[PDB]
This record gives structure tokens, C-alpha cells and sequence, in this order.
DNA sequence: GCAGACACTACGAGTACATA
DNA sequence: TTTTTATGTACTCGTAGTGTCTGC
């Protein structure tokens, strides 16, 4: 099996995630970090043909810049990862999974309490603007009619007292209000088009982006705030 | 200089309002004033029998016995706390010594000896080429003069002087005095 | 009259004191407080303990919300250079545009490694002296240098005078009263809550943590009494057996505690400072501190807890 | 059964490590303690220390979380290091599990002397997620945990029962080693050699179940076994007799023979002497035995430091 | 049977044990190595002697052997806690692709200075504990930190029955024997074989040691054998110079005997004991016995004896 | 004779180069020739504890004799990141003239470096295959157990009254010829046979001696002493961390030296005095406190001459 | 005397053999460790006219940064030097050679048991490997009739068994076999083309590397192992 | 496309603690 | 009124140097 720089692009992200990664045989992959705070999985171009368990994922994906484009990888008669290229070879230690951790499924995502979108020419200007505002955590809520989304600095801030920043959704069909906070830090995705779905069953609470490569959940913060 | 209206701004306000840090730096480096201690408080109570009782200031079981190591009076008790006292409580070591060390007083001066920098220099130097450890490296030294004439061999060594070896002998530009004090008379 | 968090179930986080009358302090501290609060003006500032939970980081917020401060409250350990340079400088540079004094808190600020943002500071005090102050905390001073202790009117807690201990006592008993009425504590003997008071003294976050792990049947009784001056693990039967210089009774607690050596030696040595006879101290150092420093030579270490027993019981005079 | 098997593990004292705070054997007002906790639902700060080794601290902090049903992170205290607080950890802790669980985090092992730089930076840290989350602490030595730490938490101290704690606690090790030795296909012929065991390494739960792995290399635990167990292989007599007849020749000729292993040799001298000899002299024999077994490893000759021992011995002892 | 290195000329590393049964030891010991290489898996071990070459770290690999194990080998010294972050964490976290055991064997890990690594390893054993076990070697126990010692079966060397030093010293012999065999070393007089395992007994790498030494001429006859029982010579030279009291030369004589002192000191008991009067056989053992007793402590050797001869020329009265 | 030529001091340009040109006792050169033959070095130590026995003089010769690659190393100088690094290095290395590699330590007594020497006991096994050590010691007990466990320790300092007066002789013999060499007149040989049978033991203090004689080319403690008798303090209290550094040589010294200096039951007085210091040197914490408490003990109890 | 700047640069390269070094005239340099583990020699364009010690080489290149590039390195008036410049003129002490370890064997080496090339771009990706993929040991030897190189972990695999990495050399036509191993640590060269030429007889042994900016010839490890 | 600018690493400074 | 041992190990900070990659 072979893997293509769209796909890595992916993996070089994944790692961000979970420095490390358990993945099985399919077009299928998925981490969540450690902590239990983000998770994303994945449909891709390249297929898998065996299960491997890798320790240091941000550094394998390394490794593979250090040979052509092209080379073919497998599980060696040794069972570890054979990256094999045209003239060289390296065989990377395959982990044991006991301590990667991993996700044994999917868990499917509760219908959603409240529905919006973002463009991702949007989305880049948030991120965007963030570095330039000290803005480290967000909150999506409801101003007249439209789904709103304001920027913080909870250091300076602390009581997400006064908004530095304000992009402006989708509008609000239903008639709840809430106020779902999102530490920035836990916002680890490749940039794209998403359709965004919202949760909560009163303290439960999460937040999902649909994008058209992966799917990804974080925590919200807190003192999330809701009437549902 | 222009506008010639300034209430001046002190150095710091133009370090930061500025905002080049290399200057704001410097501001800060302006206060460094680096000392600390308060220890002899500590070596005070056990000598005058005040109370002090210890736990909450930082004791140094080095600094108090070696400052008591000065007057003769005290060394049965800091003898004591030598063989024995590795391993008691800081608070324990600080209460035996309230309990023992009798008298008090003492003045300030303690002995350090008299470094003739460039003797050590010599001598670190010797056992350096020589592969020899602190005293052989003397006797060669008191040797070396009485013939076999220590210009011969100063010379030969002026060789390694090497600034990383000055740092080892001293801490100052008495250090830099140094480089130019071998490399010369021989 | 009393503050209650409800977003805590930790509950000396519950009950922290909002305003600085709230706050169980020194009668001239107390006074020194009003007195800043008063003047509407909050100068630089550090509060300092060295014995935790006397209340430093509760009256920093609190000196804030009495004259109302625009206040950035920041951990000491996450205060380094470029966060000054960052974030503080902005702060302190903007204008509070309802009139408020700004204020800096900084808890917890004696971490050795921020000498050097410290420094730094020093020179910031001064330029933007005008806006906004700071509120350092501290447990241990030495590691606030000197001359951010020059800018600073430095005071001092939980170091009471013999009459301040006596009225905070009365007070943070009162408190912890008032505190069970709330909590639907029954207070089956008073006695027990002036004891938690006293036990714990300078530190009134355990004194109050305590009450939570006593109060697991929600009633404090006479029975709750003897857990709170009782000594849970203890030294007495070492003690005694060494007082009353009997043997077979020494000869057998041997095994008992050399199961961990070095924690027993330290604990005999702490005990038998406060119960025996001045002189019969600096005797007790030196058989104690002969016997640790061989362990691990020694090759059976209960007979060298024996050897250490028989020791103390001949040469120790008791008071 | 009453007793959780991981089945992952081989390792035996690990096999059996308790999922409960029920299944755990602790003292009595201490799981009483515990209980009390579990049942009002959420975990406030804690530190567990014992500082003797395998009294269950680390166990109890898992049961602890379990019962509570919690979203626990566990974390290597020697891993747990000023960078590990800020990035991963205040991710966590200001994180919102959706499950509305009380949120904890294990520090394992957080005595280490390196560690105080991030423990301060962690003072300000439970005070402002203190509505999340809550920090429970193992330790085997307070001091290396900051005073500011201890301040914030409740400081349960292990492996220091009452009289009466300690005579229940081994009657339930007890029990469950004999659980443990049914499961394992390891027969018991006697059961004073299991006693025997739980007694001699009391404090440490780990080492005498560690303990039984290594005296089963057999399969069986009988008579024999209690020999090493108790271990003697002791009789004094020709010692003992040369002793009172104050005969030296003799003496200079037993010295090699014991010199062999000493350390078991002066146990069993001061026991057996302590009956056979007068009130005064009993005071004095500790004082000579204590000594030589004392100085015993700096003294470059054993054989001789044994004939010292035996000529001391001879001259100051009246024997009753 | 006996397995040779042949990349080895140093001859007590060329017939190191491969396996846990070429290994002599105490019966108990053997037979409880067995029983662990029969479960198939290894459990954290401590293997101490403090006697040098009983075979500790050569069981160590013995017992990997056995198991078949994925075992990286490792210098204690070198196994600062980097290193277990680092290298160690690697091994340990991946998976052998063949199923066998992990394990790790850290050899004279008793260092002081490692303490630091040792508590960072004692949260790694429980958590990796299901890939791989830890084989610590050590000479002397109170390096390795009590959390360690719990963690681990601590098997103790060089302490046999009586009947396993009887058994041992047969099988050491046979060894020896087979070793010669194989050396081209022949062997006159077999009563000084049995000499050589007799005089350092726990250690069997010196008494291999030995026999190269004592090889030199390729034959070990009767005339060895007097240089493997002999001397140390009489102690004449010194029992004189004490008698006269004179000190010149007992100040000379010191450094002679310094050589080996525990022996030295062992003649000196036995010979005086004959040729002094009876109260001064006492003394002579309170004097003996105390300058032994702090050996090794004492820095300058040379002195301490020096010191010895000072004190029992001027206390004994000479028959 | 052996002369290197560039060699500025008088025991550096002569030292025997070879086993056979070095005096020993029979049972010592043969056991040192048997050594040689088989062309492979064990690990040894080669300890006196008198001065100038030959030691580190017979660890070079060995080599050369052998004709091992060998790295020549100060004791003081070999601490635990030493070993790690260079000599680490040079023992995995493989000499490519198939030569014996072995590493010569000098003077590792001292315990300041206790951790190293542990260091080195699971190294010594590592790389035996490629190379051996040879440690040379005043103080055996400074070399902790293990590695003497892993040597043959050859030990100094037993002649015979027959060897003693033949390697007189031979000594004589040697610093005549030296003497030719180094431009040194001789008028009387009986100063020669003087310098020999004065110190006698110690042949390094016999040849240093004889440079003594070199200004006119024809045939130290101080500071200690002398602030003893005038019974000062703070010039004892300021001496103490300067000979702290290695005490076993230092309390060695000051015996031998005060013996002369001081009345006869001062001399009984001052082996009970430096014994016991030196006894419990170890266990005192620490070290220059506790070489100022033996000063401060002479000071008042001595009588000087 | 003048050094260039192609010059200088095998100095601050042989300082990474050597503190010190001993070149004299001529138009050669060479060093080697004074733990004999390394040798290195190379041939400049810059004509050295006078014998000199230092003490200390990485040292010395550093006062020679600074000057300008006229740079007339003369010998100073009482044995010490002159670095003459543009503009100014500074004094580098200078050893007497009893203070610095010099080769002084220029051995040439014997014959090649057998002769291969390495290409420079593929000096990289080996340098490179070992670094993340954490080696310390390589082995030289035949796999498939063409000569590779595997890389091993001499702490994790203790006796050179699993081989996290091969290379491929072009092939070798006598017939013999062996596998030369050396310590990663002694192996000190700036990238480029290398010819490889290697000999052993029996037991002893080394690996000489010629390249066409210098050449290098390090020490077989312990074990290594042939039939030459 | 290349600068710019970002993210990462290596190092030196100061602190610390256990041993001797 | 006085003032810091030597070796080895571990950890945090700031900064400078190093390298890979992208917007106008
Ligand atoms: N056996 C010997 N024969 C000749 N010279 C000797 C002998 N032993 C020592 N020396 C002299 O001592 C010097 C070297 O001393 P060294 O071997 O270091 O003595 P030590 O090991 O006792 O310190 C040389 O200059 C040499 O001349
Ligand atoms: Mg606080
Ligand atoms: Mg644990
Ligand atoms: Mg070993
Ligand atoms: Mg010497």
C-alpha cells in the first residue's frame, strides 16, 4: 500500500491531535487526544491493508518526506512498517496499541440541538484575525435572528466580558438561546467547508464540524450556557 | 531634540512607549543588584539564645556550620553535627546546635586564605601537561625553579592558556590580566 | 453576611470572602485595609505569608472589588517576560473608560525562574505607575526581588500579635458557625469547632477543609471531639514504654516501626524534643543522629531500632 | 467472585489490584472516609501518602474515580512537569466533559524534588478550575509536596491503622491471599506459612502478595516453606553454652562458622540471650550487640568483628 | 555443556553461563529460576549480592535466555531518567512482533545520583507492565528506593544453607575442572582446586580470576598450592617491634601490611592472643576489634594501622 | 637506560621503559614477564601504599612491552562523564593494527570518584573483548570492591634483605648513569649510595632528591607545621579547605612529618589524635570542617622541639 | 601566509577530530584524536609557509572570521603570530608541540580488500535517518550480491539484530564475505561524493573514505566481522 | 517566487537537591 | 558584624540560530 500527499497532509494533522495513532485496514482512519477533549475521523484516498499501532506519528510522517514520493509500504515478515524505496528502505517500529490510545468505534452524533454552516473563506479569517487579536477562545450564540460567533482573550478578558470579534453565521430558525464556548486550542482542523452541528443535554454538551474529508468534535467550555 | 517641550520622560518610559525591548532591557538589567541571605540571623539566635525557631526561613546546614567552624568554642558542637548530623532534620540540626553552642557572640571576618593567582595558575597549569593530580604538580613547581629554570617550561606551556582554562583560576579581568602575565617574562 | 460561590462544590472555594470586611484578619492589617479602600487609590502592592491560606490571594480580589478596579487577575507562574511585554503592557497602557483604577494581580509570584521577568517589571512600575498598580502574592518573599519590595508597601500575614490570635480565633469560630447553619451542619458541641479553629491555626483554607471531612455524618458530636484532638497515627506507646524505661516492652515495639525507619526516627526526634529535659535534647540528637547515620549499614535494622531504644531510655532525664 | 482480575497482566500483584473502594483493605475510619466521599457524589482535592510502599494509594485513586464514575486522566508525576500543566492538563481541566462527569486528574507519584517548579505553577491552577475538575495526589513523601499543596487538599496518610484496624486488615489479607491461592492453582498445606507472610510485611500490601509469587515456585506452600518464611535455620545452642562457660578457645572457633550470614545470626543471639540472662544484663547485651551490629559493614574482617562480639559478651553477661 | 565466547581471551567472561541451569547457585535459588522460566513469563526482579560475581547480572541474561525475551541490555549508570523517557519508553510502549516478553535489564543500577530516575521509573512499571518486565541488578540493596523493592521480587545472593555452600563448592569444582580441560591447564594436585573455590568462596568471578593468575606455568601442582593456602606470611617482624615498643619501626612495618588488612587484623587476634597476659587479652580485643570496626571509614589505611600498632604497644603487658 | 629527551624534569625523562629495566621482587617481574608472554593484559590494579614503589611506572612498561594502544589517563581526571564519552570511545573503537587497547588510571583512589568507579564495573565486562584496564592505587580501599572483584591486584612493598641489596645496587648503578647524561659531576660515590639507602623504599623521592643536589651540578606542609607551633587559629581555619581536597595524603603527610618535629609523648599523643580523625573521615559530613577540628586538636595538645 | 574560504572550512572540520592541530609547510593538513579513532587528511590550494602548534584550532578560526581576507597569518616576533589585516593586526598564542597530539603517520593505507562508491545525496539521507529514526551503529557488509549498509541501535537492540535501516551501494563482484561495523559517534565528514575503499586482514582493521574535498579513515567497531 | 515570518532547537544562566 | 565545598543529576527560562513553508 501506498499513501499520496493529500492523504499525509491529513496524518500531519491527525498528529496534532493524538501524537499518536492505532489505524486498521479500509479507507477509514481516526484519532482523539489523550485528555478526551477533540476527536476527527477521516475517509481517504489511499487504502489500508493491515493494523499498526505507531508511538511517534509526528515524526513517522517525517521519515516519509525522507524518501521519493512514491515508495511502497506494508507489515514486514518483521511485524513492523516497512517504508521500502527504490534504492534505500527503513523499518519503522510498529507500537504496541496498549499504549496508543485510540478509539475502539464511532459513536454517532446525538441530532443535533441547533444547525448553522460556516464557509471556510470565513473560518480562515477567523484564525486569521485570532493571532492578530490575542483571541483564545470563542462563544456561538444568538443575536437578532442569525447565529453569531464572538472571539475572545479569556486572559486578559477573564469574564469573556467584551467581544474582540464577530463573524455572523447562518440565521436561527428555532426559538432556544444559549452560549457554547470553545477553547480555540481544541479547534485542530485542516481548513474547509463545514456544516456545523450543536448539542446539549443540559451539562452534556459538544460541538461537531462536517467537512467534506473528516468529521470533528470538541469539548465546549465550562460554563456553557443553554436552554435546552 | 525637536519640540523643546518635554517634562522629560524618564528612562523607562521612553524604554517602553518606544517599544524597543533591547532598550527596555537594559532598563531592566539596570537593577540587577544581585545579594540575599539573611542567614545570620539564624547563626545569630544559636550564638545570642534570642528566638527565632527556624521552619520558616531557608537554613543551610553548609552556611551555619561552616560560620560557627570560626570560633573554637563552637567546633565540639559543629564536630558534631558533622559526623552525625548528615541526615537530620534542618529543624533538628538547628535545635541541637540551639542546645549545645553555649556562649555568645562572634564578629564578622572568617578565614579564606590568600590565592596568589598566578602561583595556582602555575600549579593548574603543571598538573595539566603533567597528568598529575594538586601536589606532585607543587613539587614540581619548587622544583622547576631550583634549576631546569621555570622559564624553560612556562614557555613551552604558554601554549595552553586557553581562556576556557583562565575561567578555572579566576572570576575577573583579574582574569584577562593573566593572559598576558605568562605570556610575557619567560 | 456571607459570600457563597455555588459554581464550587469544594468548598473552601465555597466560602470565600468577597469584600475585605468578609475577611478574618489582624485588627491593624484589618485597619490598614480599610484605610487603602477609603483613599479610592490602590497603591503597588504585596501580601505575603509564608504559611498558606492566610487569606493573601482572597483580599488581592477583594481590595479590587472595594474600590471597584478594572483588574487582570494572572497566575505568578504564567507571568514571564513576553506576557509582561504582551498582554499587561496593553492593559496597563489602556484607559478604563468608566474612570476605574487598573490593577494587576499577580498570585503566586515567587517562582525563582521569573527573576527575570521581575526585573523587567521594574522599570514598568514606573512608566505606567499612573493608570495602574500591582498586587503581588507570595508565599515565600526572597523570591520577589528587592527592588520590586522598594516599589512596594510589603505586608505581612498570619503572623498575629498573642491579642490578634486570640479575636481571629473568636472570629473564624463565629464564621465556621455561621458557615454550618448555611451548610445544614448540627453543631452537637461547640467545643469540637473551636478545636478545628486552633489545630489548624495560621491556615484557615485547611481549618475550613477540615469541617467538610468531619462533617461526613452531618452532625459534630462529642464522639466527632475525639477524632479532632485525637492522634491518629502517633508515637505514645514508643513514649511511654521510654519513660516508664521498661524493656521487654521497647524490645517488642522494635519490629513495629522498622517497617519505615526513616519516618519514625524523624517523628521520635520532633516528639521527644518538646517532652524531655534541655540537656538530655542535645544527648537525644546525638544518640538519634548516631543511630540514623549508621542505618543501612547496619544489617538487622530492628535490632538497631532495639539498640536506639535501649539507648533513649537509660539517658534520657524526662521533664 | 468478590476480587477484580485485569487477565492482561501476568505480573500477579497487578492481576489483582482492586477496582472498588470495597475491594480495597484499608483501615477502618479511612474507607469509612472514602465511602463518605463516593457518596456525596463529587471529589474534592486530595492527597493520599504512606510512605510506605504498596498501601494502596495509587489503587484507591482509580477506585476513588471509578465509583464516582469520573473522566479521569491519569499522569506519570515525573512526566507532569510545568509545560505538561499548561498544555494538556488546562486543556482538560477547562474542557467540559458531556456527560456531566466530575472531572479528575491523577498525579501519580508527584514527590519528586525537580517537580516543586510545576507544583507552584499548580496552586493557582486549583483554585481556578476548582468547579471542573479536582487533583488527587499520590505521594510516598509528603515533604516533596509543596506546603500550599497540602493547604488545598485533604491529606489522607496511609498505611497507619489503629491497634484494632491492624488485627482486621490482616485477617482480610488473609482471606484474600487464600482467594488468591485457590484461583491460582497454588495449594496451601499450612496455613500459619500465610499468616505468616501478611505479618512479616504488614504495612505493604504489594510486597506480600509480590511475596507469594516467589515462595510458590513449587505450587505448594507447606511446612518447609515456613522455614523461609519465618526464617531461622537457627538453633544457638553451642554459642549459648560457650557463652556461659566464659571459654574463649571455643568462642575463637564459632566465630566462622556464624560469620557466614550475620544479620540473621544477631537476631537470633538477642533473642535467645534475652531469656537466659539477668534484668541488668539484658540492658547491657543491647547495648553490646546493638553496637557491633551497627558498626557490622565498615568492619573489614566479619569473623573477627564476630569473636569481638562473643568476647564482650562472655565477660559483662551474669547469667542467670 | 559449558558454554564458551571464544570472542573473549579475559577467561572469567569467556565461560560465562548462558543458561539459568550452567549457572551454580543455592538450590532454592535455582529451582525458583526454574519455576519462573516454566511460567513462560517474567515478573519484575531485583537480583543483590552484596558480595561481587555471584552471578547476578550472568542470571540476568540467563533468565532472558531462557524465556526466549526481547531483552535490552542497559548500563545502570547510564539510565538517567532521559533515558528512560527516551529509549526506555520506546522499548517498552512497542510491540515485539514475535510475542515474546519485553525486558529490560538494568545492570548495578545502586547508584546514588539515579535515585531521580528510579522514583520516575516507579509510575512507568505499573504502567507498562503488561509488555515488559524490569531485571535491576545491584550489589547493594539501600541504592535501589523502597517503591522498588515493592514493585519487585528481590531475590538475595551469595547467602547459602549450609548444605548449598557444601553443594555449590562440589559443582564450582567439577566447573573449574572442565574449564581446565578445555585450557589446555593440567592439573597435578586437585587438593588445590579445591582450594581455590574454598578461599573466595561467594565470589565465583575471582575464584576464576585466580586460576588464570595461577596458570602462568600452565600446571597446578603441589607448589601452587602453597601460594594459594599460603602465608601472608608469619607475623614475627611485627609481634617483636611490639614487644619493644618501639615505633620507628611499627611505623614502617604499617604500609607492609596495609596490603590486605582484613586478614592482617585476623593474624594479629590469633597470634597476640597467646603471647599477652590475661587483661590484656580483653583490651587487646576492645583495641583490635574498634580499629577494625571503623575500617573503612577511616581514609588513610596506612594510618589506621599505624594507629593500631600506637595503641597496643603502649596497653600490653607481655609475657 | 631509558631517556626521553624533551623531557624538562628529571623523573619524567627517565622512567625504566620496559618490565626488565624496572627493579621488583622476583615473584613480581616474573609474574609481570608471564603476564607479557601470553600477549593479552587482564584488568589489573597495581597499588604500593609507600610512594615510588614503580606502580605507575610498571603500567606504562607493561604496555610497551605488549605493544597495546594504550590512553594514559589522570585519576582526578576520570569522572563518570570521562568514561562515558572519551574512553567509551576509544573501547568500542577497534585499534586497526590488532593491537591490545587499554586504558591506564592513574592514581584512582579517591573516593570523590566512587561513582565513576561503579560506573566502570558494568563497562569493564561490556568491553573486555577489546580491552583491559590497569589501575594504579596509593589506597586500595579507595577502589571499591567490584572492580577489585574484577582485577588481579598485584600489590607493592616486600623485598627480601637479599633484593634489598641488590636493587640498591642496581639503583646506584642507574643514577650513575643518569648522572652522565644529565651533566651531573660526581666526586664521591659514597653520596650516591647516601641518597639510595636514605630513602629507600621510594624511588621517585630518590631521583627528585638528587635534582635537589643540581645547582651546583656537582655531588611540602610548611604552612600547616609552622601555624601549629605558633597555635594560631584563623590562619589553621583558613588552611583547612586547601588540603581538604585529598585527605588520606594529607593526614599521611602530616604524621610522617610531625613525628620529627614534636616530643616523644607527643608523638604517642598525635597517633591517637590523626588516627582517630582519619577513622572516622567517612562518616563526617563535612570534610574541611573536619580537618579543621584535627588542627585545632594538635595545636593545643602538641609539643614541639 | 593566507587562508581561504574553502580552507578554513576543513578547519573548523577538524576540530571536530581534534582540539588542537599541527600543520606545517606544504600544502597539507591532517589530524587524528588523541584517542586514535579518527584520522583525517586533505590537500588546500592555500600554501601553508611556516611549521606551527595550537593549542586550540576551533578557537583560532574565530579570530579569523572577524578580519578582513587579506589576512597575512605571519609569525610573530617572539614565536607567537600575526594575523595581518586590511585594517588592524591581532596575536593568537602558539604551543609548543610537547601540548598538542599530532598524527605524524602519514600511513598509507595497505590495499583495498574491497572498493565502492557512495553517491552524496545519499550520504544525506543516511546522516539524516539515523538521527530521528535514533542510530548509533551502522554495519557495512553483502546483501543480494551489491554491498549495503544497514543501521542499527546498539542501546535498544543490544547486539545488532533488528536493522532500522539499509541502503544499497551497487553490487560487489569478488567473493568474500564480511560486515564492518562502526560507531555512528566516530564519523564526522561534510556531506559529497565519496569513494570507498575498505580493508582488513584477519582481525585488524579500518574504513578509508575518499572524497574529493577530503579524505577520512575511522576505526571497525569491536565486532566486526570477515574472512579476508 | 522569494521575502517574511513562523515554528523548533540548542545553548547558556540561574536554581535546586543528595551525596560526600 | 560576618557570606558558599565538589560531583552528579534534573528543570525552567530566554534567546539566538535554524529550517520549512506560504501571501501580495
Ligand atoms: N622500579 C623502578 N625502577 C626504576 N625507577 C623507578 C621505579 N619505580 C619508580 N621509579 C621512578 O619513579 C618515577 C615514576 O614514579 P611512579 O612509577 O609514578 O611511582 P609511583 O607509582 O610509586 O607513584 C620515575 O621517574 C622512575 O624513575
Ligand atoms: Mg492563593
Ligand atoms: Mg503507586
Ligand atoms: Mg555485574
Ligand atoms: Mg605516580
Amino acid at each position: 500500500m501506498k499513501l499520496s500527499k493529500d492523504t499525509t497532509a491529513l496524518l500531519k494533522n491527525f498528529a496534532t491531535i493524538n501524537s499518536g495513532i492505532m489505524l486498521k485496514s479500509g479507507q477509514f482512519i481516526m484519532t482523539r487526544a489523550v485528555n478526551g477533549t477533540t476527536y476527527a475521523e477521516a475517509n481517504i484516498s489511499d487504502v489500508i491493508d493491515f493494523d499498526v499501532a505507531i508511538y511517534d506519528l509526528n515524526g513517522f510522517l517525517g521519515i516519509l518526506s525522507l524518501v521519493n514520493d512514491d515508495a511502497e509500504i506494508s507489515q514486514s515478515e518483521d511485524g513492523n512498517i516497512k517504508i521500502a524505496d527504490a534504492r534505500s528502505t527503513i523499518f519503522w517500529p510498529a507500537a504496541d496499541p496498549s499504549t496508543v490510545v485510540a478509539p475502539n468505534k464511532p459513536i454517532p452524533f446525538p441530532v443535533a440541538s441547533a444547525v448553522t454552516e460556516i464557509k471556510a473563506e470565513d473560518l480562515q479569517q477567523l484564525l486569521r484575525v485570532s493571532r492578530g487579536l490575542q483571541i483564545d477562545t470563542i462563544a456561538i450564540t444568538v443575536k437578532e435572528g442569525k447565529i453569531v460567533i464572538n472571539g475572545f482573550n479569556k486572559v486578559e478578558d477573564s469574564a469573556l466580558t467584551r467581544v474582540k470579534y464577530s463573524l455572523t453565521l447562518g440565521d436561527y430558525d428555532g426559538e432556544n438561546t444559549f452560549n457554547f464556548i470553545i477553547n480555540m486550542a481544541n479547534m485542530k482542523m485542516q481548513p474547509g467547508n463545514y456544516k456545523l452541528l450543536l448539542w446539549a443535554k443540559g451539562k452534556q454538551g459538544a460541538a461537531k464540524f462536517e467537512g467534506e474529508h473528516a468529521n470533528y468534535v470538541v469539548a465546549l467550555e465550562a460554563d456553557s450556557t443553554h436552554d435546552f | 531634540s525637536l519640540f523643546k517641550d518635554d517634562i522629560q520622560l524618564n528612562e523607562h518610559q521612553v524604554a517602553w512607549y518606544s517599544k524597543d525591548w533591547t532598550a527596555v532591557q537594559s532598563a531592566a538589567d539596570s537593577f540587577k543588584e544581585k545579594a540575599e541571605n539573611e542567614f545570620f540571623e539564624i547563626i545569630g539566635a544559636i550564638n545570642n539564645k534570642t528566638k527565632c525557631s527556624i521552619a520558616q526561613k531557608d537554613y543551610s546546614k553548609f552556611m551555619v556550620e561552616n560560620a560557627l567552624s570560626q570560633f573554637p568554642e563552637c567546633m565540639p558542637a559543629v564536630y558534631a553535627m558533622n559526623l552525625i548530623g548528615s541526615g537530620l532534620s534542618d529543624e533538628a540540626h538547628f535545635n541541637y546546635l540551639m542546645a549545645a553552642v553555649p556562649r555568645g557572640k562572634r564578629y564578622g571576618k572568617w578565614a579564606k586564605l590568600v590565592e596568589d593567582s598566578t602561583e595556582v595558575l602555575i600549579i593548574k597549569l603543571l598538573a595539566k601537561r603533567y597528568q598529575v593530580n594538586t601536589n606532585d604538580a607543587i613539587n614540581y613547581k619548587s622544583i622547576l625553579t631550583k634549576n631546569g629554570k621555570l622559564p624553560l617550561v612556562l614557555k613551552e606551556l604558554k601554549g595552553l592558556v586557553t581562556d576556557d582554562f583562565l575561567k578555572e583560576v579566576t572570576k575577573n579581568v583579574k582574569e584577562q590580566k593573566q593572559l598576558k602575565k605568562l605570556a610575557l617574562e619567560w | 453576611m456571607i459570600t457563597v460561590n455555588e459554581k464550587e462544590h469544594i468548598l473552601e472555594q465555597k466560602y470565600r470572602p468577597s469584600t475585605i470586611d468578609e475577611c478574618i484578619l489582624p485588627a491593624f492589617d484589618k485597619e490598614t485595609f480599610k484605610s487603602i479602600t477609603s483613599k479610592g487609590k490602590i497603591p503597588h502592592i504585596i501580601l505575603h505569608s509564608p504559611s498558606p491560606g492566610t487569606g493573601k490571594t482572597t483580599v488581592a480580589k477583594a481590595l479590587c472589588h472595594d474600590v471597584n478596579a478594572d483588574m487582570m487577575f494572572v497566575n505568578g507562574s504564567d507571568c514571564k517576560i513576553d506576557f509582561v511585554r504582551g498582554p499587561l503592557t496593553n492593559f496597563a497602557s489602556a484607559a478604563s473608560f468608566d474612570g476605574r483604577q487598573k490593577v494587576i494581580v499577580i498570585d503566586e509570584f515567587d517562582r525563582s525562574g521569573l527573576a527575570e521577568s521581575q526585573r523587567h517589571l521594574r522599570s514598568f512600575m514606573e512608566a505606567y505607575s499612573s493608570n495602574c498598580s500591582i498586587i503581588i502574592t507570595a508565599n515565600n518573599i526572597d523570591g520577589i526581588i528587592k527592588p520590586l519590595q522598594s516599589r512596594c508597601r510589603v505586608i505581612t500575614f498570619g503572623q498575629p500579635t498573642d491579642e490578634d490570635k486570640i479575636e481571629m480565633m473568636k472570629q473564624m469560630i463565629r464564621r465556621l458557625t455561621e458557615i454550618c447553619k448555611h451548610e445544614g451542619i448540627a453543631i452537637a458541641d461547640m467545643k469540637v469547632v473551636a478545636a478545628l479553629v486552633k489545630k489548624n491555626f495560621p491556615d484557615f483554607r485547611k481549618t475550613i477543609g477540615e469541617l467538610d471531612s468531619y462533617s461526613s455524618k452531618g452532625v459534630l458530636d462529642a464522639g466527632i471531639l475525639s477524632l479532632v484532638t485525637n492522634d491518629r497515627g502517633a508515637i505514645d506507646d514508643v513514649l511511654e514504654s521510654l519513660k516508664n524505661k521498661d524493656v521487654k516492652q521497647l524490645r517488642a515495639l522494635a519490629p513495629k516501626y522498622a517497617a519505615d525507619y526513616s519516618w519514625f526516627v524523624g517523628k521520635l526526634a520532633e516528639e521527644i524534643y518538646s517532652r524531655v529535659t534541655p540537656q538530655s535534647i542535645i544527648r537525644m540528637y546525638e544518640i538519634v543522629g548516631e543511630n540514623n547515620q549508621y542505618h543501612g549499614i547496619a544489617a538487622n535494622t530492628e535490632l538497631h531500632l532495639a539498640y536506639l531504644f535501649i539507648q533513649l531510655a537509660c539517658e534520657m532525664q524526662w521533664k
